[PDB]
């Protein structure tokens, strides 16, 4: 009974695009601006393998 | 298939909804208004050898008149006999009428 | 503090209609006293006195009368300019404009001639609705009385202004009280109202400039004039001032029509004039203060509110035509919102879709919870429907209709909780 | 910001432009031109029902509803005439809800019958529902009926689908030039027509289908033959008339 | 394309076609549907749909095919009044 | 989401071949030049912190408007730092 | 079916249709009274006329001959007949009642006093008496709110001389009863409030304003 | 007629045409109907609300049933 269909329109409400034209003066900006540190650099999505038994996880029965 | 109403008269309306929406486009329907100015379907034919069997129409129906009956041995020695047409997708409804009136009452129930 | 008005500061001395009404009471009682003196001092010096007497729109509007007839243009274009008096009143509860035309008609016609003078009008039309026959013959009989005598015509007076009234009735439409359907109607048309991008002052009955008027306040005019701004301000408080006719009806013990000074306390004037609430005060469950298009009051708030533009604005309500509807603990709110809403719904003209349709809804909706089928969602979705219905419609009948059910659900609420709660538990009974 | 349909404006005198801001972008626009057109040359379309571009001006459906600055009521566009400096918005919340009140009063009596009706897949109440009105109903109370007009042999009447909008109205009193067509009645019920059983006789009465927006006026020898995502369009003249 | 009679949208307009004139559509024998032997029948109105009548001539002159250009029509934009629509007539 | 590798690309890639670049949820894109696109691609599989040293695939979509229709799209995938990229460039028929 | 012309053998487009001498006497003042170019002005006050000269109702032969009075196509007129209340375009008795219904009149009584009718009367709503006589229905509010539930009776006897749309107000069911007796017997009741012990629109027993002589006012030097 | 004629060939079996002329009209008390298909809303046709101030029978337009007012 409280129809409204503006507020809940998840596929029209957007904001619009940007763009932004950067030049020669912008990109020396920015390089010169920016730096590198050992805690900027992206993280690594690390994983190995475990050799585990069959039966370690719940005793084979929980599922 | 094709229905009825418990009355007699044909349930399609010629509402076209069965091609808009048939993924294979294996439907093709023409209509005039009838007699008493009752909207009608004057051809209605479905090609079984083009049709997906999807349920597409069957669910796009507004009226229920097109169902995807529960027969499935209907295997024919010509292309020809597979090219279906009004008539025997309607006296394929008045044939199925009942056990297609029970999954309908099933399935509208989950509906 | 206020009210009590003597019978010396009471404009309308003929309200009961227990003297003559005619020319002879009419010049007995002291009309057309100096009205060719009156015509003479100006057109702007009618215009000023009106802004500096405080008088405002007595139809519901509000709007300041010198104002208004200030908006009227100055130079005279090829137009002949019109004056229009609002005599088509409809809204349930008011009946002054009734006993105004059937007591005092040459009031009415000595205010239409000067609100024309001060409007720089060259033709009035009094806009009689359709149901008031006996005081539309009252009027006739009294603006041939007038023109015999020559208070209207070629000469109205002494002095040379062209003056000229005709009186047009309706056919019995609530729309057409408002003033641009009420110009449509006259032009011959449906009584649909206009949108307002052209403003009646621009292009009114025929196109040509005209000014739409109550007839309260253009037969007050020549009294205010003739007794001075002062003492019309001295009446009322702040900006809303003067006397003003209240019809009180519903369950009072003796229901009636009293001229009383504006800011008047509601309860004083219940209790005063017309006698009382039918058990006493503490009887009284709910009262509207001016016409079915204002929401109503509780019992609370009617005790200290005064009669007046502001106080009533201040509470989430209006004067409007300043009519109460009385109501006390044996009927059911909830029914009387339900017939007004029915009686908008059937009032409606139909041309502009959020009150063609959302006043049928509401009257489907209140019918349903009058008996308590609904549910405590459908109230809000009955005052969300209300909200969408009152800020997108042509006219003030979309927010007429919107208002009463507002109020109901503001302040009655716990009763369509127990009326639904009740109809919830029969059901399950049953 | 080209103007909508690539419509090109008509400038009765270049000294007559005024300036006037739509959804923050401004845009020249002559004097008399009303907040409708204003924005349809700023490049943004408002739904509407009972507006047509050659004929009158009424706000018989009031969805054109559009928030202008200074202003405690939502507008017509169709009818408020555009004033210089004037700051109008078609995005806000105030003016989607407006579209959304009056897209649900419109439908709360529009009978339930599109499949049969010959206007699918183009009758602005469908598209304008779908585009700006709500995704759902909340009226399931009794609708209301009308019975159906014999107009002639081209007019095929269902009248419990118009939207009273006036538009065919006001079309036979201006272009056809014959006043038979007509709104009579008064409230939520009123039909129209003709009081008598008047056929529709015009060279021009074939236009009057043609702008209803919903299936109530529809070609008659047309009636139920095809919908309209079937049939091709080719760009042609016509030879019976020079 | 020009827009629809049948209603007042003005978001299918603005987009140009190549209208490959291919009329030559008969009545299958068995089953009454519309045969054809054109490649090009719908490809037109169907996948082909350019920004601009400049992209379109710029595509036809690419692919080779002898093309012409039809001018499209435009609605024409004039000053309506409400005020114009309540107009006073003349005396009598 | 995840879109270090992007930022940091963008950081440290030459900026001569980077025509446009788009932050998107659907997607991170590069747009580049046909000329560069190889020595684009062999940055980001050799360098050690933008490895996309997997290539999902290479799509085609066609623009009949556009002077350039065809452009040609490198959807690529980073496992050791697991996210996706996106290049593509605009080529003609010849 | 109330809005729009289903052919009958009365009141069918076939039938002649025009007013009388006094009435076409009435009719020149009415259109007098406006502009010449804008006649249609006088619709409502001819059809009124027209109304009161055919026993109470509008016959389309009526709408017809004043559409070509005022000179403009019969739809206008339709439309205008149609849209107003007091317009009948049905047949009905010779005396017209009718009650309030509004919440003002609703909580005083009006609901009883229509269910009396009703049940006098042995008709339902908007149905002439099988004699012809009487005919029975509501309407919006109607003025005198103040005066108690009311009921109108529009007189269509005489025709249009003699035509009274007579109010009756502070009724009480047995006073209806009793005026509908007395219409049909052929007496005119008293119009106006019926109560004894008040004055019209004014407070019971004696009233609380206005006691003295009214004056002129003392006024303004001018 | 021609129309049954042209979307049907067999000419020994009832067309839906004469079963439904032959179904007699469904008196109602009130002036306005709720036209369902059946006696299951959900197994039916979208609801028509049908006007009955004309004294000739109304068709459904969907299940045409042609309801007709009692008095
Ligand atoms: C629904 C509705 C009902 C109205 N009823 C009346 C009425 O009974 N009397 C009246 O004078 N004006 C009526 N009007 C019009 C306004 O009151 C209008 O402001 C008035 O004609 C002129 O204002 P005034 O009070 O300054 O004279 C109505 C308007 C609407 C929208
Ligand atoms: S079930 Fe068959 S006929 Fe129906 S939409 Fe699917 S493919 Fe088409
Ligand atoms: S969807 Fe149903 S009613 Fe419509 S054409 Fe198909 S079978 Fe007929
Ligand atoms: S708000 Fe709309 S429907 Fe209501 S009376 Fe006014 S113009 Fe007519
Ligand atoms: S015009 Fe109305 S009845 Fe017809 S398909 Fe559109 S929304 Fe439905
Ligand atoms: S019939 Fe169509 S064009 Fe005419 S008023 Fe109704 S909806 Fe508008
Ligand atoms: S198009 Fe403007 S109100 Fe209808
Ligand atoms: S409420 Fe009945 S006369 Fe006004
Ligand atoms: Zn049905």
């Amino acid at each position: 009974y409280d129809i409204k269909y503006f507020s809940r329109d998840q596929r029209r409400n957007r904001p619009p695009i940007r763009r932004t034209v950067l030049k020669k003066a912008d990109v020396e900006k920015l390089a010169k601006e920016q730096t590198f540190a050992v805690s900027d650099f992206p993280p690594v999505y690390l994983n190995s393998a475990v050799e585990e038994d069959i039966n370690a996880i719940g005793g084979g029965y929980q599922g | 298939a094709l229905r009825r109403y418990p009355t007699g008269e044909e349930r399609c309306i010629a509402c076209k909804l069965c091609e808009a929406i048939c993924p294979a486009q294996a439907i093709t329907i023409e209509a005039e208004e009838r007699e008493d100015g009752s909207r009608r379907t004057t051809r209605y034919d479905i090609d079984m050898t083009k049709c997906i069997y999807c349920g597409f129409c069957q669910e796009a129906c507004p009226v229920d008149a097109i169902v995807e009956g529960p027969n499935f041995e209907f295997a024919t020695e010509t292309h020809e006999e597979l090219l279906y047409d009004k008539e025997k997708l309607l006296e394929n409804g008045d044939r199925w009428e009942t056990e297609i009136a029970e999954n309908l009452r099933s399935e509208s129930l989950y509906r | 503090h206020f009210g009590g008005l003597k019978d010396e500061d009471r404009i309308f001395t003929n309200l009961y209609g227990l003297h003559d009404p005619f020319l002879k009471g009419a010049m007995k009682r002291g009309d057309w006293y100096r009205t060719k003196d009156l015509v003479i001092k100006g057109t702007d010096w009618i215009v000023n006195e009106m802004k500096k007497s405080g008088l405002r729109g007595r139809g519901g509007a509000g709007f300041p009368s010198g104002l208004k007839w200030s908006f009227m243009p100055k130079v005279s274009d090829g137009r002949p300019s019109y004056l229009v008096v609002n005599a088509d009143e409809s809204e349930p509860g008011t009946c002054k404009d009734r006993e105004i035309m059937r007591h005092d008609p040459h009031k009415l016609l000595e205010g239409c001639l000067i609100a024309g003078v001060g409007m720089r009008a060259t033709a009035a039309y009094i806009y009689i609705r359709g149901e008031y026959v006996n005081e539309r013959k009252n009027l006739e009989k009294a603006r041939q009385e007038a023109y015999a005598a020559g208070l209207l015509g070629k000469n109205a007076c002494g002095s040379g202004y062209d003056f000229d009234v005709h009186i047009h009735f309706g056919a019995g439409a609530y729309i057409c009280g408002e003033e641009t359907a009420l110009l449509e109607s006259l032009e011959g048309k449906q009584g649909k109202p206009r949108l307002k991008p052209p403003f009646p002052a621009n292009a009114g009955l025929y196109g040509c400039p005209t000014t739409v008027t109550n007839v309260e306040t253009v037969a007050v005019s020549p009294t205010i004039l003739r007794r001075g701004p002062e003492w019309f301000a001295g009446f009322g408080r702040k900006n809303n001032a003067g006397t003003k006719l209240f019809c009180v009806s519903g369950h009072v013990n003796k229901p009636c029509t009293v001229e009383e000074e504006m800011s008047i306390p509601l309860k004083e004037l219940i209790e005063r004039h017309c006698g009382g609430v039918r058990g006493g005060w503490d009887n009284l469950l709910a009262v509207i203060p001016g016409g079915s298009s204002v929401p109503l009051l509780p019992k609370s708030i009617c005790d200290d509110v005064l009669m007046d533009y502001d106080a009533l604005k201040a509470v989430q309500s209006g004067l409007g035509t300043a009519a109460v509807i009385v109501m006390d603990k044996s009927t059911d709110v909830v029914d009387a919102i339900a017939r007004l809403s029915y009686f908008y719904k059937h009032e409606s003209c139909g041309q502009c879709t959020p009150c063609r349709e959302g006043t049928g809804w509401l009257w489907t909706i209140m019918e349903r919870m009058k008996v308590g089928n609904a549910k405590l969602e459908e109230i809000d979705m009955l005052q969300e429907l209300t909200k969408q219905i009152e800020g997108h419609t042509i006219c003030a009948l979309g927010d007429a209709a919107a208002w009463p059910v507002q109020g109901l659900i503001r302040h009655f609420r716990p009763e369509l909780e127990r009326r639904i709660r009740e109809n919830a538990e029969r059901e399950l009974l049953q | 910001r080209s103007p909508l349909a690539g419509a090109r404006v008509h400038f009765a005198n270049p000294d007559d432009a005024i300036e006037v801001f739509v959804d923050g972008y401004p845009v020249k626009i002559p004097k008399g031109m009303t907040v409708l057109q204003a924005c349809e040359v700023a490049g943004v379309d408002i739904p509407r029902f009972c507006y047509h571009s050659r004929l009158s001006i009424a706000g018989n459906c009031r969805m054109c509803l559009v928030e202008v600055e200074k202003s405690p009521k939502p507008v017509a566009s169709c009818a408020m005439p555009a004033l210089p400096g004037m700051k109008i918005k078609t995005d806000t919340p105030v003016a989607k809800k407006a579209r959304e009140g009056v897209m649900e009063f419109l439908l709360m009596n529009h009978p339930l019958d599109c499949p049969i009706c010959d206007q699918g897949g183009e009758c602005d109440l469908q598209d304008q529902s779908m585009a700006f009105g709500s995704d759902r109903g909340r009226f399931t109370e009794v609708k209301r009926s009308v019975v159906d007009k014999n107009l002639g042999p081209l007019v095929k009447t269902v009248m419990t689908r118009c939207i009273q909008c006036t538009r065919c109205v006001r079309f036979a009193t201006e272009v056809a030039g014959v006043q038979d067509l007509g709104m009579l009645g008064r409230g939520s019920g009123e039909e129209i027509g003709t009081y008598v059983e008047k056929l529709l006789t015009s060279e021009l009465s074939g236009n009057v289908i043609d702008i209803c927006p919903v299936g109530a006026l529809t070609s008659k020898p047309f009636a139920f033959k095809a919908r309209n995502w079937e049939l091709k369009g080719t760009e042609t003249i016509d030879v019976t008339d020079a | 394309p020009a827009r629809t009679a049948s209603q007042q949208g003005s978001g299918k307009v603005g987009r140009w076609k190549i209208n490959f004139l291919s009329t030559q559509k008969w009545e299958n024998p068995l089953m009454g549907w519309t045969s054809t032997g054109d490649p090009y029948a719908h490809v037109g109105d169907s996948a082909l749909t350019f920004d601009s009548a400049e992209a379109a001539k710029a595509f036809a002159e690419k692919h080779g095919w002898e093309y012409s250009v039809k001018k499209r029509h435009t609605p024409l934009l004039k000053v309506k009044s409400y005020a114009d629509n309540f107009k006073w007539k003349g005396f009598p | 989401d995840n879109q270090f590798i992007f930022k940091y690309s963008w950081e440290t890639l030459p900026k001569k071949w980077v025509k446009k670049m788009e932050r998107s949820e659907h997607g991170n894109r590069f747009d580049t030049k046909t000329d560069y696109l190889f020595q684009l691609l062999c940055f980001l599989k050799l360098h050690t912190y933008t490895r996309v040293q997997v290539l999902i695939d290479i799509c085609g979509v066609d623009y009949p408007s556009r002077k350039r229709r065809f452009e040609v799209v490198y959807n690529l995938l980073s496992t050791r730092y697991n996210s996706r990229i996106r290049v593509q460039t605009s080529a003609d028929e010849v | 079916a109330l809005n729009y012309h289903l052919d009958s053998p009365d009141n069918n487009p076939n039938l002649p249709w025009e007013f009388t001498e006094p009435n076409k006497a009435k009719v020149t003042e009415i259109l007098s009274h406006y502009p010449s170019n804008y006649k249609q002005s006088a619709v409502i006050p001819l059809l009124d006329l027209a109304q009161q000269q055919h026993g109470g109702w509008l016959p389309v032969s009526a709408m017809n001959a004043v559409a070509n009075i005022i000179e403009v196509p019969p739809i206008r007129v339709y439309e205008v007949a149609t849209f107003y209340s007091m317009f009948n375009r049905a047949k009905v008795g010779k005396y017209h009642l009718l009650v309030c219904g509004t919440t003002p009149c609703m909580i005083r009584g009006s609901r009883g006093i229509e269910e009396a009718l009703l049940k006098h009367l042995g008709v339902k709503r908007n149905e002439v008496t099988p004699d012809g006589l009487f005919s029975v229905g509501e309407m919006e509010c109607m003025g005198c709110c103040v005066n108690a539930p009311m009921i109108t009776v529009a007189d269509y006897s005489n025709g249009s001389e003699g035509y009274t749309y007579n109010y009756y107000e502070d009724v009480t069911p047995e006073k209806v009863v009793e005026i509908v007796e007395k219409l049909r017997k052929g007496e005119k009741p008293p119009h106006g409030t019926q109560n004894p012990l008040r004055i019209r629109s004014g407070p019971e027993g004696g009233n609380t304003t206005l006691l003295g002589e009214p004056k002129p006012p003392p006024c303004r030097d001018l | 007629s021609n129309h049954t004629a042209k979307w049907m060939q067999d000419t020994s079996k009832k067309s839906p045409m004469e079963l439904i002329n032959e179904v007699p009209p469904i008196k109602v008390e009130g002036r306005i109907v709720a036209c369902e298909g059946d006696t299951n809303p959900a197994l039916g046709h979208p609801i028509e609300f049908i006007c009955l101030d004309l004294p000739e029978p109304a068709v459904c337009k969907y299940c045409g049933l042609r309801y007709v007012q009692d008095h």
